[PDB]
């Protein structure tokens, strides 16, 4: 039987290009393909309808690419039913209403009442292209309170929305926000705040640098501080600070009184320690592991000797540790195939949250599988696990030489055995070389099949899907010989990977009691974080000679043609009284990360969950079909 | 002087924004390698900072773009950082410090630094003299320059210091703006908070608020003051009736079987289930694919419901079997209510319709072939009323065919009007509960229920709830179903809740031996009242503001959709108001007016006590600092802010004795510093009490000597808040700290100037005189004698008698009269005025203080003060000349006069 089977992700979203995979499978000639689109469950529209043709020299495989008109609190769904000759395959997805992406950007962090906000909103898509839609904006008060709506368009504004906001003098103090949201998805608000207050620029910066990220409860030395206080020009700063230390439960700080010091600034530097003892007196508990999961907080004022400026700075979060490091399983799947080797990403950070470089990283009882971790922090490990239906459980521990037992971290994770479709043990692995990405390189997908030989030789291709931002951005086959148990896909990757993306492959036979089945398996790949293009500002002219007050200068400006750039100057000493809600490339690929549909590192229960934790929703005329989804959020709340 | 820049050749900078460059560049360079650069000039601003520029670009094919930040330092070798405070008070003497930096590697700078002169401030800087002092620079290093001054009217008022360095080409100006404040704290007061609504506490629909003006009566003289109008919406969600629980409908779908009445009836409970989760939409819990099987049956129970069909298209239990009314009118229902599902044939119901309108009748329905199954017609078995609930369930079949079956059958609305017709005329005395609901709600599709048969219709409901009578319980929730679909007809949503309750209450989820009519009906009555959702009670109001300083009239639309949005009204006059609401919703009023409050309580030295004094040592003085903090507990680590008088310096060795333990502490940086530009001073402490005082003083040598001494400064406070801090100021000449100035009711002149006009370049003559006292100017030309000197602790009075009167102005005093002149103690003995003397005085009409029943004389530095010698010193041939030139200008300015 011509087996037909299609794909379309899980979650398909309004006024976006979706992209809809059509399979044919054990078919010869050419077969007609017509896709249509119906609301749910009335039908009462035709919301899309395209067209394909099916041919051998295709090898049955074709797309069909439909956006879903933004149509005039329940989960609403629609009915996508492919049409093949006589067959018709119907499936029933979930929608998300959210049309896009909007990002906020204020001139300023911090502003005097008087003052005018200076904002621009920038109107993407799910490809974080620009586009031209309606914006509703809101003025926010610190008590919640709307004080000023409005409803504009980005339509032949290049997706830039230039704005602004006067502050009146009589105002009230405190964190103010904005928020905009696309008109058609009201439920999907995103916020920008910048604080209001009665201040005065500084003429330095002081900064509060500890000498470890964290503190190691057993060192006798303590905490050891080094206070740093420059002008904002760049000279050193000569002064007195004060420092005074604290710890920090939860949302709970408790000051330590004792651990008051005044040192002099000489030369833009101090340093103050703060005592183990001191520490430990200050808290009304003998136990110091107590104080482990706890952090300490650090806050320094300095002032000039001249007494005409004063800078008070802070240093938040340090962690209270028994381990320098700390182990994470967050990339690993927690699924594994019996009798095949299982593959662990393991992600070994800082106390404070940042990658670790060059971390010996092993599992207990497997010293021979010990491996370092890379510029992201991120080590492979590969081991063999035996044919069972046990669940595996893996515990990794950090091999940091000179380091003690007792300070190397450690954690434990498990993964349940994938299911395969009547016990018949057909499994397929995809494992790919640990290694940075980069856009504009080549990346090798080894395809390793495991099954018995009574149907190996029926296995002569595979079909993998690629998933970035939350749509397919490839799909394709991979050609395999009877025989050939790994195979290499050379995978050539651009920057509509970034920042990462998800491969799903599979492959069908008839095998056993004349059963048609269906084996899966998916992996996640990250990509370098970055521009999709680039921009580069720099100086315009022959330095190095320092400009002078008034002097004119030139600005090199270096990005893709054609685009447009917005501009703005600001004085540090803003920054010195306030650095929060800067629009950054970081913050925007971790929005977008953040709006991902997929859930997993990799594979799943069973063939279908391989499907459904990836983003992807699976329909065979035979009748092999994902479960539904309902559910528009992630796993878990 | 020579060799250096004078102050007029001095452009001070004065562009100091937080942010700039607010602007928008497009890259249409050709290309390279898909790089396009594009070089751009800007001008720089004069802050001395780091700039970071952030860049974000947006193309069509790369999308968003966040570049890296690019610092751009701005620095002199030599410059003055202005150090001003968010704001100041009015009339409030404080000291500002501008720091001069100098960043050259081995080279000392010998800079002199200016105040210029401000109207709007009180300094020792005038129209008249400079404050420039010249102090010196060493390399890699800085010097702070205190200045003293009151700002002496409010608003955005400006500073501006300038310094020049001698023998070099390098100066540097800066001139920025700080605002004053009114003496007053910021202060509000809750005027009104009123709820608007009109429908429920308005007259004939309309809501007048009057609104009072605010109290006012502490308010600060000359203040201006803001009140303000919040208008809000009150928004209210309005409550629905959880809906039946999806789970609980599993067992309605079944697969219909059996002969024409037997297939309906296992049509019903899949066609109604179906109806009913599209409706509700939970197809979530339910299962969306089981949905395509429930269409399925539905389709199956239509194509075999199409065999029983007679050519009359009638319909029968048996095809040889005559046609029943009911049956075919109940399939008409169905299949009316199935059209949105599955493929129903116009034919087959608008046939069916035709068959029905021609067989009903009167114009009133007869069943002349009963249906086999009598359990599947419900309320419609009794023996009574027959004709009428027939005919309203017929009548109910064909409205809701109607919008199907208007087009082909062209009798239908004559019909409905026939059967609508019998149904109003014999509505009255029917009694049984079911009927009159069915027959209600037949008649509430026309909108024909109203009056006494509306009333019957609603007396007639048991308990405000149900239609309940006597026998099975089916027919009551069949009858209570039509009721229901009476009540969401007639929009009377405050009587269907407790129906909606009670029929939930029930728990009957249809199915079972002749749960026909009670499974269709209940849940078609439910899926209706989850159709007219009313999940939010209408709101929109009409709110006209009326203020008596306005022209027009300030209106409001309040929506729903902006419920939530603040809709604020500023006026700058103290009003009382009226606003005027109208519409349905609810809102609120809050009327709030900010001022500016007198307070008794001082806004200064609130967390700390201050004891400042200079006093003349065993030329050398005394300095000692008592403070003391004002809290329950001991202040933590603390800051003396220590500026010099001018000309002035502290005792190292008393320095030295005092860094030494004691709890204090002097940094090496102040102990290595020389004698010379050591004019500012950091004392620490570990602690200061809040028992007593604590007290500490040293020895400040005079090195330089200047006729006018700047006030030195004293600022105590803790490091961890510099807002709560003290400051006192110290003058060796007596004082209170304070400048002189002269204030009253919060109009504060300043009084700096020159003690009077001296008359020591040269000599002066009798041209003189009488061409500088024949100035318009020139207001008053007294001749007085001094009779009583009033020393006082802030200015001397001088009591004098007006002698003769040479000329007069605005003051119309008389000769015998008294009246004082008012001079600062400083200028005392520069104007040796002794009593029993007399005196040539002329003045200006602005040295008037204050109003004419107590109008006293300031003596200025516009006001000529001559000593008018007595006569036996006039027999002195050296007093000669000044007594003739006196007594010729007494002659020339009484008798002639000025000339013009
Ligand atoms: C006919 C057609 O458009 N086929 C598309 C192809 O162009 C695209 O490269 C591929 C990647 O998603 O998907 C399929
Ligand atoms: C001095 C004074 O009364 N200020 C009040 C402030 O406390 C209050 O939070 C605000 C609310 O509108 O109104 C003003």
């Amino acid at each position: 039987s011509p087996m037909y089977s299609i794909i379309t992700p899980n979650i398909l979203r309004l006024e976006s290009e979706e992209t809809m995979v059509l399979e044919a499978h054990d078919a010869q000639g050419d077969v007609p393909v017509t896709v249509t689109v119906h609301d749910f469950p009335g039908k009462k529209l035709v919301l899309s309808s395209e067209k394909t043709v099916l041919t051998p020299a295709t090898n049955h495989m074709g797309n069909v690419t439909f956006t879903i008109p933004a149509n005039r609190g329940r989960n609403k769904f629609v009915t996508v039913q492919a049409t093949f000759g006589t067959q018709v395959v119907e499936k029933v997805v979930l929608v998300s209403l959210q049309s896009g992406y909007l990002f906020i950007q204020t001139d300023k962090t911090i502003y005097t009442p008087g003052s005018t906000v200076l904002y621009r909103i920038f109107t993407v898509n799910h490809k974080l292209l620009p586009v031209g839609r309606t914006v509703m904006v809101n003025i926010e008060n610190p008590e919640g309170i709307p004080v000023k709506q409005d409803s504009l368009s980005s339509q032949n504004q290049l997706g830039v929305l230039p704005l602004s906001w006067d502050i009146p003098e009589l105002v009230n103090m405190g964190q103010w926000k904005i928020r905009a949201y696309y008109e058609n998805s009201p439920q999907q608000v995103f916020s920008t705040e910048f604080e209001v207050k009665e201040y005065v620029l500084p003429s330095f910066e002081v900064i509060v640098e500890p000498t470890e990220k964290f503190y190691y409860i057993y060192n006798e030395k303590g905490l050891e501080v080094t206070i740093t206080a420059r002008f904002l020009y760049g000279k050193k700063v000569e002064g007195t600070a004060f420092v005074i230390f604290g710890i920090q439960d939860g949302e709970q700080r408790i000051s330590l009184p004792e651990s008051l010091k005044r040192i002099p600034i000489e030369d833009g530097s101090g340093e103050v320690v703060l005592s183990r003892k001191v520490l430990l007196d200050g808290v009304q508990n003998p136990r110091a592991e107590d104080l482990v999961g706890k952090s300490l907080y650090v806050s320094a004022t300095v002032i000039l000797h001249s007494g005409s400026d004063m800078v008070q700075a802070e240093r938040s979060g340090i962690p209270i540790v028994t381990s320098p490091y700390q182990i994470h399983f967050t990339k690993t799947p927690k699924y594994f195939k019996p009798g095949m080797p299982f593959d662990l990403m393991v992600f070994v950070t800082n106390p404070d949250g940042s990658p670790a470089y060059r971390v010996p990283v092993a599992v207990q009882g497997e010293d021979t599988v010990q491996s370092l971790t890379q510029g992201d922090g991120v080590a492979k490990l590969s081991i063999n696990t035996h044919p069972s239906q046990k669940p595996l459980s893996i515990t990794v521990r950090t091999k940091k030489q000179e380091l003690s037992e007792a300070e190397q971290a450690t954690r434990t994770m498990q993964a349940l055995p994938y299911s395969t479709v009547g016990n018949s043990n057909n499994y397929l692995h995809l494992s790919v070389l640990r290694t940075e990405l980069r856009p504009g390189e080549t990346l090798n997908v080894n395809f390793l099949l495991r099954m018995d030989r009574a149907h190996e030789a029926k296995i002569r291709y595979y079909t993998y899907l690629i998933m970035n931002k939350g749509r397919l951005l490839k799909a394709g086959r991979q050609v395999r010989e009877p025989g050939q148990d790994l195979v290499v896909l050379p995978l050539s990757i651009t920057t509509d990977f970034i920042p990462s993306f998800r491969l799903v492959a599979y492959y069908t036979l008839i095998g056993a009691s004349g059963q048609r089945e269906v084996v899966a398996d998916s992996v996640w790949v990250d990509v370098k974080d970055s521009c999709v293009g680039s921009l580069v500002v720099k100086s315009g002219q022959s330095e190095d000679r320092q400009p002078v007050p008034g002097q004119q200068m030139t600005l090199k400006i270096e990005g893709d043609h054609g685009a447009r750039v917005v501009l703005v100057a600001v004085d540090k000493g803003v920054f010195v009284l306030n650095k929060k809600n800067k629009l950054t490339q970081s913050k925007i690929w971790d929005v977008v990360e953040k709006a991902d549909i997929g859930c997993t590192p990799g594979s799943g229960k069973d063939y279908a969950g391989v499907f459904s934790d990836a983003g992807l929703t699976f329909t065979s005329s035979s009748g092999q079909q994902t479960a539904q989804r309902a559910e528009l959020q992630c796993p878990q709340p | 002087d020579e060799d250096i820049i004078a102050e007029e050749n001095i452009v001070s900078r004065s562009e100091f924004p937080e942010s700039w460059l607010w602007n928008v560049e497009d890259l249409k360079e050709p290309p390279k390698n898909g790089i396009s650069t594009k070089l751009m000039n800007i001008f720089l601003k004069d802050s001395i900072t780091t700039w970071e520029i952030l860049a974000v670009s947006m193309s069509d094919k790369k999308g968003i773009c966040v570049a890296d930040p690019f610092e751009v330092t701005v620095m002199q070798d030599f410059f003055i950082d202005l150090r001003l405070p968010y704001s100041v008070v009015r009339n409030e003497q404080v000291e500002i410090r501008a720091v001069l930096y100098n960043y050259r590697q081995n080279q000392e700078l010998k800079v002199r630094v200016e105040l210029l002169h401000n109207p709007a401030f009180c300094s020792l800087a005038t129209t008249k003299r400079r404050h420039q002092q010249t102090v010196t620079i060493p390399p890699k290093s800085s010097l702070s320059v205190p200045y003293v001054i009151v700002p002496l009217k409010t608003g955005l008022q400006e500073v501006e210091v300038k310094a020049a360095v001698y023998h070099h080409f390098i100066s540097d100006g800066v001139r920025k703006s700080l605002k004053v404040v009114p003496e007053g704290i910021r202060m509000n007061k809750t005027v009104a908070v009123r709820t608007l609504d009109p429908e429920r506490l308005g007259r004939e629909g309309v809501q007048k608020e009057d609104i009072p003006p605010a109290d006012l009566s502490d308010q600060v003289p000359d203040t201006e003051s803001e009140t303000r109008i919040l208008l809000q919406g009150t928004p209210v969600a309005q409550m629905t009736e959880d809906a039946v629980d999806a789970e609980r409908l599993k067992h309605l779908i079944v697969t219909p079987s059996g002969c024409g009445e037997e297939n309906m009836i296992g049509m019903t409970p899949t066609v109604i289930a179906v109806h009913y989760l599209d409706e509700t939409e939970q197809w979530e819990k339910f299962g969306l694919e089981k949905r395509q099987g429930a269409l399925e049956l539905i389709k199956k129970g239509y194509t075999q419901q199409l065999a029983f069909r007679q050519p009359s298209s009638a319909f029968a239990a048996f095809v040889k079997r005559a046609p029943s009314t009911w049956l075919t009118a109940y399939v008409v229902k169905v299949f009316s209510l199935a059209v949105n599902l599955i493929a129903i044939d116009s034919q087959v119901l608008c046939g069916a319709v035709k068959w029905l309108i021609l067989e009903k009748q009167d114009g009133v329905f007869q069943e002349d072939a009963p249906v086999i199954h009598q359990e599947m017609i419900g309320g419609l078995r009794n023996n009574n009323e027959k004709d009428m609930a027939l005919t309203a369930f017929v009548l109910i079949s064909l409205q809701e065919a109607k919008d199907i079956c208007e087009e082909q059958v062209n009798s239908l609305p004559g019909s409905i009007t026939k059967a609508g017709d019998f149904l109003e005329a014999n509505y009255m005395n029917l009694q049984r509960s079911y009927t009159v609901a069915i027959a209600g709600y037949a008649l509430a599709q026309m909108g024909r229920l109203k009056g006494p048969l509306l009333n019957k219709f609603l007396t007639t409901a048991k308990d405000k709830n149900r239609w309940e009578d006597p026998g099975k319980q089916l027919y009551n929730v069949e009858a209570t179903s039509y009721a229901l679909l009476a009540l969401l007809q007639l929009k009377d949503f405050d009587f269907v809740p407790p129906v909606v309750r009670w029929l939930n209450e029930q728990r009957y989820y249809g199915g079972g031996y002749g749960s026909t009519q009670a499974t269709f009906m209940v849940f078609q009555a439910l899926a209706q009242y989850q159709k007219d959702a009313p999940d939010h009670q209408e709101l929109n109001l009409d709110v006209s503001l009326q203020l008596p300083s306005r022209s027009s009239k300030i209106t409001h639309r309040i929506h729903w959709e902006s419920a939530s949005l603040l809709r604020s009204e500023e006026t700058k006059e103290n009003e009382g108001f009226t606003v005027t609401a109208e519409g349905k919703g609810q809102g609120t009023l809050s009327v709030v007016t900010m001022y500016h409050a007198k307070a008794k309580d001082q806004l200064t030295c609130n967390k700390f006590d201050l004891k400042v004094t200079i006093k003349p040592a065993p030329n050398t003085m005394i300095l000692e600092i008592c403070t003391r903090y004002r809290g329950d507990q001991d202040a933590t680590m603390s800051i003396l802010d220590i500026s010099m008088m001018t000309g002035f310096a502290p005792d190292t060795d008393d320095l030295k004795q005092l860094a030494n333990g004691v709890d204090r502490y002097i940094s090496k940086y102040e102990l290595d510093k020389a004698f010379s530009d050591r004019n500012t001073l950091i004392i620490y402490l570990d602690k200061v009490s809040h028992s007593e005082d604590d007290c500490l003083a040293f020895k400040v040598h005079q090195y330089f000597n200047v006729e006018l001494i700047q006030p030195g400064a004293v600022k105590v406070y803790a490091y961890y808040n510099l807002e709560e801090s003290c400051t006192r100021f110290y003058h060796p000449e007596k004082e209170d700290g304070k400048l002189n100035k002269l204030c009253r009711d919060e109009l504060c002149r300043c009084a700096e100037e020159n003690c009077f006009i001296q008359k020591s370049d040269d000599k002066v003559t009798l041209e003189e005189r009488l061409d500088k006292a024949c100035e318009p100017g020139v207001d008053y030309v007294y001749k007085t004698r001094l009779v009583k000197v009033q020393l006082s602790n802030d200015f001397d009075e001088y009591i004098m008698a007006i002698e003769q009167t040479i000329k007069s102005g605005s003051d119309e005093v008389q000769v015998g009269q008294q009246r004082t002149f008012i001079s600062p103690i400083k200028c005392r003995e520069a104007l040796k005025l002794e009593e029993k003397k007399h005196y040539l005085m002329w003045g200006l009409s602005s040295d008037f203080w204050g109003e004419k029943p107590n109008l006293s004389y300031i003596i200025g530095k516009d006001t000529w003060v001559e000593h008018w010698p007595e006569e036996d010193e006039c027999q002195d041939e050296e007093n000669q000349k000044q007594c003739q030139d006196l007594g010729a200008f007494t002659e020339s300015m009484v008798v002639f006069g000025c000339p013009n």
